């Protein structure tokens, strides 16, 4: 992949605009709810049965969090993104067997988490560099 | 299927946006075609597809109004859209694909315009509310 | 949805191959088991998983089961199945993706075993019936 | 991707006993009626109303045959696989846009009409080694996009 000066201070732009310990849960509750089949990999985190029960546990929120900053060395090292998340392809793509659909849906509840904080900064050019950058860490995550 | 919380919830959102559906669409499909530009090639019969384009801020009005249309079919989606797809599926034979790339915008440019209204519950009745008008879309394909 | 063209062609192919579901469920489930082993975790509570063990052909035989209960129920997949989408789709939260993949297995041992009966026609017949499983399947995720 | 001795005699046996005149049209006809959005990408290729007309058609079963010679040149080169098709994946995703899922799709038909044309020899790890072989030229084709 090739990165344009723009981009990569636009991906820098948009996460130093985020709070991670407000974005994290937000994204992984709401991928929970909405796609509720990816529970299945979270057992040991205790109440999942409803909405309300998954948007107030902090080992959900934890957990989201923890995902912003594995997204920061992303952000950091942008030209070797398919390197740095070597292992964490391992985890998901060998030991958790989750199927890579899965990674798009948790991007794309991240894009709506942070499109709502953002508000009409989060403009379409902002989101076209933002998805790039997403697509590129979903493949990394990906088998192989 | 929706069920009779998904129908409130989406009647309910639907009520408070509606007065936006202009600017939705036209952001919604700006963002389709920027964001995903493998898109754009479905409407390179039109003389601009650029930011601000004309053709795109009508057709995005186009596109809510079949939201709308949705949304008062909400009981029965497959025979509500049919005409429109015929047109998508057999006639200019979208891509299903595409069909949850606009979903998806749709959904991002609603949380942006109307994030205190876009609940987890609200995200997730209307995304199966999504699925069930991409799914009638794709109706006449096949 | 269905047409009667369709259903004509999915009755028709069952009434063929029916007799072997017994075999077709065992080969369709010990290839999703090897071809796609991310599918092997929902069943590792049976030690021998090898095509054709015994586990694997009970089960085979029971998701046989399954379908012809969906030909049974043609006419309404989604309320023909709704108990079959509570355990798969709720208990056991299998990924959506999983239902494609098996749909994908029992159409190659088809195939393979009844090449004259498979034709082109009766392949996208069945498969409208198999993704009509798979979302009657889905009915209870959210 | 490693391969062992055996997936490489594998993968060998299962195209070396292919007639390519005849599995290439219906591998290609068969994607063009099961999921036939994939048409919009063949506009210069003649009728394609319906599933007669597809089967009938000989500029889309010449196509199948070019789609089964192309996938010929990685069971020759199966260590070399991204590298031989970087060409073809510029010519899926700037050329004709399509959306790699797709990708996945023809391949699931070519599949489908292997099993039955190879019979019960297409066994389940016989099966197995093919898919993953195909996972390959799948991942391939979407690379440069
Ligand atoms: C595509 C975007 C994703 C990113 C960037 C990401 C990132 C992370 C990171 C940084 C960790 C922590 C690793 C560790 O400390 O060992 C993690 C763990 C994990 N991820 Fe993800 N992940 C993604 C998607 C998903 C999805 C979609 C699921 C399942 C639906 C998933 C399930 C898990 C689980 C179960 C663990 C932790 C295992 C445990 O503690 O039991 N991830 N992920
Ligand atoms: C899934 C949500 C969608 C909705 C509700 C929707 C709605 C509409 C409506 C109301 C029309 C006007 C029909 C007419 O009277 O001509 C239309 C036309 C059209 N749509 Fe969509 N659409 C959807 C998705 C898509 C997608 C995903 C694409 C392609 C990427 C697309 C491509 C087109 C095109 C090319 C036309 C005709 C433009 C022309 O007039 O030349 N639609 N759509
Ligand atoms: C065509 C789609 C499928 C059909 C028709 C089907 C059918 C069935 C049937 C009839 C049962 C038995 C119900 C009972 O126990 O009362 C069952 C159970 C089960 N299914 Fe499926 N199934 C489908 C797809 C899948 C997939 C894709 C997976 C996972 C990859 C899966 C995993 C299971 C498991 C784990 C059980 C319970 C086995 C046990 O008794 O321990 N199913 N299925
Ligand atoms: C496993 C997936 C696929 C493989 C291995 C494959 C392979 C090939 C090959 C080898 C060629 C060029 C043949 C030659 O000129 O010698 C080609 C071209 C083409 N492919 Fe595919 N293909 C794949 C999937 C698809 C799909 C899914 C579509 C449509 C949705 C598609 C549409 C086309 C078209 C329209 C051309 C002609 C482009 C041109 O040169 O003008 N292909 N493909």
């Amino acid at each position: 992949v090739e990165w344009t000066d723009q981009e990569r201070a636009t991906i820098s732009s948009i996460f130093g605009s985020l709070d991670y310990d407000d974005i994290g849960p937000k994204a992984l509750s709401r991928c929970l709810i909405v796609y509720p089949w990816t529970q299945r990999h979270f057992g040991s985190f205790g109440n999942l049965y409803n909405a309300e029960a998954i948007i107030g546990n902090q080992k959900v929120a934890a957990h989201g969090i923890k995902v912003l900053h594995g997204l920061d060395r992303a952000v950091k090292n942008m030209d070797n993104i398919k390197e740095i998340y070597a292992e964490l392809s391992i985890l998901h793509s060998e030991k958790l067997h989750v199927d890579p659909d899965n990674f798009k849906l948790l991007a794309d509840c991240l894009t709506i988490v942070v499109a709502a904080k953002m508000g009409s900064g989060f403009n379409p050019g902002t989101q076209a560099t933002f998805q790039k950058f997403l697509a590129v860490v979903v493949s990394a995550l990906g088998k192989q | 299927s929706l069920s009779d919380k998904d129908k409130a919830a989406v009647k309910l959102l639907w009520s408070k946006i509606s007065k936006s559906s202009d600017a939705i669409g036209n952001d919604a499909l700006s963002r389709m075609i920027v964001v995903y530009p493998q898109t754009k090639t479905y409407f390179a019969h039109w003389p601009d597809l650029s930011p601000g384009s004309p053709h795109v801020k009508a057709h995005g009005k186009t596109v809510m109004g079949g939201i709308a249309l949705a949304v008062s079919k909400i009981d029965d989606l497959r025979a509500g859209l049919l005409d429109l797809s015929e047109q998508h599926a057999y006639k200019l034979r979208v891509d299903p694909a595409n069909f949850k790339i606009l979903s998806h915008c749709i959904l991002v440019v609603i949380s942006m315009m109307f994030p205190k209204e876009f609940t987890p519950e609200a995200h997730v009745s209307l995304d199966k509310f999504l699925s069930g008008v991409s799914l009638a879309l794709s109706e006449r394909y096949r």
